[PDB]
RNA sequence: UAGCGCCGGCCAACUCCGUGCCAGCAGCCGCGGUAAUACGGAGGGCGCGAGCGUUACCCGGAUUCACUGGGCGUAAAGGGCGUGUAGGCGGCCUGGGGCGUCCCAUGUGAAAGACCACGGCUCAACCGUGGGGGAGCGUGGGAUACGCUCAGGCUAGACG
RNA sequence: CCUGGUCCACCCGUGACGCUGAGGCGCGAAAGCGUGGGGAGCAAACCGGAUUAGAUACCCGGGUAGUCCACGCCCUAAACGAUGCGCGCUAGGUCUCUGGGUCUCCUGGGGGCCGAAGCUAACGCGUUAAGCGCGCCGCCUGGGGAGUACGGCCGCAAGGC
């Protein structure tokens, strides 16, 4: 009974990060994990994978947050600060490849589905073209 | 030091009191009663010493805090032991932070101390000196092992750690390292060095008060015979 | 929610009022929330002078 | 028109120098060097404390208060500073300087800015060709700025070329002295200009 | 050596007995304009007292803050107590453009060109620690890699 | 030829006299009660300049109708509660189509204006030549991740 | 006696049949209204006694509609948790209701309490969110004028929207 299980899923993530866990679970789908494999390979975590719960697919998703810290509040810095989803599917938000945008000025990645595959930012104006704008993240 | 010599009576503590945080620190609860895993202390007890000894070897100042009736005076023997300064009573307030203010009643009670051999009393009238002896008798109580420190140190020891959270605070503040005996009654990531051991029984107590002393005295330089119990 | 501290108090009236041998159970506050207290506090009271006695 | 007063009594307000009196402000009559406070019965009374606005205020008052020049031919030369590409306080200054009368005292042919406006509005200047009346003329770079083949020798246009005889002036700037011609060479950058202005005090206060 | 400008200057009250007492405080921002800056709130019986803690408190409480080109990395939103501060990074042409209170602080900040924006409650005080706060956020493309 | 506005705070520029809740100022907060930088005159200063001010209307500040970018426990704001029509929204996996959607090509998007550069009136306003745009729609070509539709299977929703 | 909802356990069946919901429809405390019953206690109005400067009140002795039943209207409220509904994800501690189990405990659904993180203008909230997200609906846009007037719709009226 989810209406967007994609902005769930980051919800999910970042839900955690912001206690910090090891890993979390997340019902799986092959757009899901397809996303995944932007995230990860651009280092805002660990990794993922396939495991099971009760014959239900899931992925586990390893969270890479950062250094320790003195004085008070030692609570480290997340590499997952900002992630919110753009096009909901209230309003579904799309860009063609001049309307694409640039996330906290190249430091941040904007996650976008388009017919060439699930791309980013950088990579859809290397493709020359546009789609879904799915997330932001930083 | 001293392996699985800390089962003695070293291990496991609380019921249900405990802070989740302090999870990863656990190995299961038997009696009702949650208790620690004991070679979680040593890997991290490991960790733990190495600090210290560097620090000892680089020769500045470690403050021994414990107000626990259990650990009270345990201190007391391992402190002046170890030759460092220490806190057997009610913890003041800005005892770090408020410093520089703290410092001019230190050196109100030295006053008192050149004073107490002196010409200048007897010529008192005799409440002034027992005012004085009052006084001195309280800045006694209160600090007797503060004085061995006259500039910020470089780490600190706390017996109970949500006991002495006050103080754990303003060190944890200053940027100054926090050591101590944490447990179920408390949680980790408030702390840099942890005992993962009971803050309660002398024995658990005892153990890593003098034997974490001792192999400060010798990284200091000598190697004594083992404290007074 | 600060007014924690009026059925603190009140409940304590009670939980006080309840232990006596003997105790009035007529003796309350003319408001609501307040009465609950006192005399489900003049419960455990007189609830705890069966056990044990 | 343009300002048309008593000069060296702004000279004054801004409490720093100003030399558009040419000769007399070098000598120390200057007032600043007598009079360093502002005018009117209170400048001798305790200054109080400039609110931002105040300030760059002044600081582009001073600025514009120099060249001599209307606050609207001041504010039409902003707009297209930031209009056009590249840094802002530069280019304004840039195109702040192309100004011939300006110009006409930077090569030196005059002591004031305002002297130096009288010359080019009575023709005895002229550029590359044939003579311009006209003090808001953008020089170009690489043109050269002569005096009037007819004025060529004349009584106050001389002894001020009797100062000018040897001194250097300008990395934009060229001269054949007493040769009597002269060439914008290079747009000047902000450095060789050098004034007790900010130019940031300018360009915010236009944001109002 | 470091710069220090006033900002806030306001008289607060208490009421006793019959009668009324006071007391001022102030806000001073503090720097070099070489990327070191802090602020903080005095506040004292007196005027220039607290002037004087204000300056003090402020000296130490800093902040690294990674001007790149003299302007400054990345654009953040920031939200502090219900007032809100938005600080784009500005090419080499701008200048400051800022109230009072953020400019002053990117001042002796040292930040040469930004296009900042006042949301939510522009109370001072509160437009304060949120614009700190801000400039306490910034991470270079150094920072970044880094984590990841 | 030099003029007009302001000089309590916002907001740049201060003193004397007159007046005494009067005469009056005023965009808001407010000012005038005998020492008024807030009224009227002067002296002085600030601002702009053949203009300076005022009234009226439009956008802005208004992030105060909030797509970008607001909210609703007590500040204004959850329908007294259900049932349900239209509508809006739609869990996992595989494929057929390609509507949305994404790229390329080609047509159109008049000129003037606007923008960039270069020039012609001594400059400027003003005008010329050149350049490059632009969503939008028509046509041909392609791409299939996401929404859509058709088709087949699943058990985490839901029901039994 | 007739009947609704809802929880648990088995993992048996169906295969996305779902969520929400403008209008619509039904329900909707008390008071009030129509018809016919009923009327002990209580009690607007009303009559007395007091108190009072007065006392069209508070207190006292009375007392009629009403309060009760049937049927039909009315459709409002501090109709309140002043918190729309559905699903997912984010420390625990505690006592209480009610199911189930290898029964100290473990576990599913309700009810409160203190509280991590987080939220908040503060108060406070916090696995029963006022957290973090998604869907949909409803409402807000300075105070008074005013929930007034006009129109419309509804009601026997009161009066509602
Ligand atoms: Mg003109
Ligand atoms: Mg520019
Ligand atoms: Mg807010
Ligand atoms: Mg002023
Ligand atoms: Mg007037
Ligand atoms: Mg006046
Ligand atoms: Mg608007
Ligand atoms: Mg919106
Ligand atoms: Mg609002
Ligand atoms: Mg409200
Ligand atoms: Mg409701
Ligand atoms: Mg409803
Ligand atoms: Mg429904
Ligand atoms: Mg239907
Ligand atoms: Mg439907
Ligand atoms: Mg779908
Ligand atoms: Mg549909
Ligand atoms: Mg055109
Ligand atoms: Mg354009
Ligand atoms: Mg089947
Ligand atoms: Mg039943
Ligand atoms: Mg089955
Ligand atoms: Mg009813
Ligand atoms: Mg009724
Ligand atoms: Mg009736
Ligand atoms: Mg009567
Ligand atoms: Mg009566
Ligand atoms: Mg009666
Ligand atoms: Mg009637
Ligand atoms: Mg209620
Ligand atoms: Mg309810
Ligand atoms: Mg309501
Ligand atoms: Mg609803
Ligand atoms: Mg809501
Ligand atoms: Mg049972
Ligand atoms: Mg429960
Ligand atoms: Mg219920
Ligand atoms: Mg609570
Ligand atoms: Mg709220
Ligand atoms: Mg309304
Ligand atoms: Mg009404
Ligand atoms: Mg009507
Ligand atoms: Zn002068």
């Amino acid at each position: 009974m989810l209406t967007d299980p994609i902005a769930d899923m980051l919800t999910r993530i970042r839900n955690a990060t912001r206690v910090y866990k090891e890993s979390t679970d997340v019902p799986a789908s092959r757009f899901k994990e397809e996303i995944l494999r932007i995230l990860a390979r651009e280092g805002f975590i660990k990794g993922y994978e396939r495991v099971d719960v009760d014959g239900k697919p899931y992925l586990r998703v390893y969270l890479k947050y950062g250094p320790r810290r003195q004085g008070p509040d030692p609570r480290p810095e997340q590499v997952i600060h900002h992630i919110r989803r753009i096009s909901k599917p209230g309003r579904r938000v799309y860009v063609g490849v001049k309307e694409i945008p640039r996330v906290r000025r190249g430091l941040g990645i904007a996650i976008l589905s388009t017919s060439k595959g699930v791309l980013t930012d950088r990579e859809a104006r290397k493709l020359g073209v546009g789609g879904e704008l799915i997330c932001e993240v930083w | 030091v001293k392996e699985l010599l800390e089962a003695g009576v070293h291990f496991g503590h609380e019921r249900k009191r405990w802070n989740p945080k302090f999870a990863r620190y656990i190995y299961a609860e038997r009696n009702g009663i949650h208790i620690i895993d004991l070679q979680k202390t040593m890997e991290e007890l490991e960790r733990t010493f190495r600090f210290i000894e560097d620090l000892a070897m680089r020769g500045g100042t470690i403050l021994f805090v414990g107000t626990k009736k259990q650990a009270q005076d345990i201190v007391r023997m391992e402190a002046e032991r170890a030759g460092m300064p220490y806190v057997n009573q009610r913890w003041l307030g800005g005892m770090l932070t408020n410093f520089k203010t703290i410092s001019q009643r230190v050196h109100r009670l030295e006053e008192l101390e050149a004073l107490f051999a002196s010409p200048e009393i007897e010529e008192r009238p005799k409440k002034e000196q027992v005012r004085l002896k009052h006084e001195l008798e309280r800045l006694q109580k209160y600090l007797s092992g503060f004085r061995l420190l006259k500039r910020l140190p470089d780490a600190i020891f706390v017996v109970d750690p949500t006991k002495e959270a006050i103080a754990v605070r303003e060190a944890r503040k200053l940027f100054i390292p926090v050591i101590a005996l944490a447990d179920t009654d408390s949680d980790p990531d408030l702390v840099d060095y942890i005992i993962p051991g009971n803050d309660d029984a002398i024995r658990s107590i005892q153990l890593i008060l003098s034997r974490a002393v001792d192999l400060i005295i010798q990284a200091r330089g000598g190697v004594v015979e083992p404290s007074p119990s | 929610r600060q007014k924690r501290d009026r059925l603190e108090r009140a409940h304590q009236r009670g939980y006080q009022a309840g232990i006596a041998g003997r105790s009035k159970e007529m003796c309350p506050y003319q408001t609501l929330n307040q009465r609950s207290q006192w005399l489900g506090g003049w419960r455990e009271a007189m609830a705890d002078r069966v056990v044990m006695a | 028109g343009r300002y048309i007063g008593p000069v060296c009594r702004l000279c004054r307000r801004e409490g720093v120098k100003l030399y558009l009196k040419g000769e007399r402000c070098y000598s120390p009559k200057c007032a600043m060097e007598r009079r360093p406070y502002p005018p009117g019965q209170h400048g001798q009374k305790r200054a109080r404390r400039p609110s931002d606005y105040a300030v760059r205020l002044r600081e582009k008052q001073k600025l514009r208060r120099i060249y001599g020049i209307s606050e609207r031919q001041f504010r039409n030369l902003f707009e297209e500073a930031s209009k056009k590409k590249g840094v802002t306080g530069s280019v304004f200054l840039g195109l702040l300087e192309s100004r011939l009368d300006n110009v006409v005292y930077r090569l030196g042919f005059a002591v004031s800015r305002r002297q130096a406006r009288q010359l080019v509005r009575h023709g005895h200047i002229t550029v590359n060709g044939r003579r311009v009346d006209l003090p808001s003329y953008r020089v170009r770079p690489g043109d050269e700025i002569a005096v009037a083949e007819k004025s060529r020798n004349l009584e106050l246009i001389r002894q001020n070329l009797e100062a000018m005889k040897g001194r250097k002036v300008g990395p934009w700037l060229s001269l054949d002295v007493e040769g009597m011609k002269g060439k914008f060479l290079r747009l000047p950058d902000r450095e060789d200009l050098a004034l007790p202005v900010n130019e940031q005090l300018v360009i915010e206060f236009y944001s109002r | 050596d470091f710069e220090e400008k006033m900002i806030l200057i306001r008289r607060t009250a208490r009421m006793q007995a019959g009668g009324r007492r006071f007391r001022f405080g102030a806000l001073v921002v503090v720097g070099d304009r070489q990327g070191r800056v802090g602020l903080g709130f005095g506040k004292a019986p007196e005027v220039p007292l607290a002037v004087q803690k204000a300056g003090y408190y402020a000296r130490r409480n800093m902040v690294e803050v990674p001007l790149q080109n003299g302007t400054i990395p990345h654009e953040i939103e920031v939200e502090f107590g219900a007032s809100k501060i938005v600080l784009k990074p500005a090419a080499p042409g701008t200048g400051v453009i800022a109230g009072a209170v953020p400019r002053a602080i990117l001042e002796l900040a040292g930040v040469t060109d930004i296009l900042t924006k006042e949301l939510g409650s522009r109370n001072p005080i509160n437009i304060a620690y949120a614009t700190m706060e801000a400039l306490r956020q910034l991470r270079t493309k150094a920072d970044v890699e880094r984590l990841r």
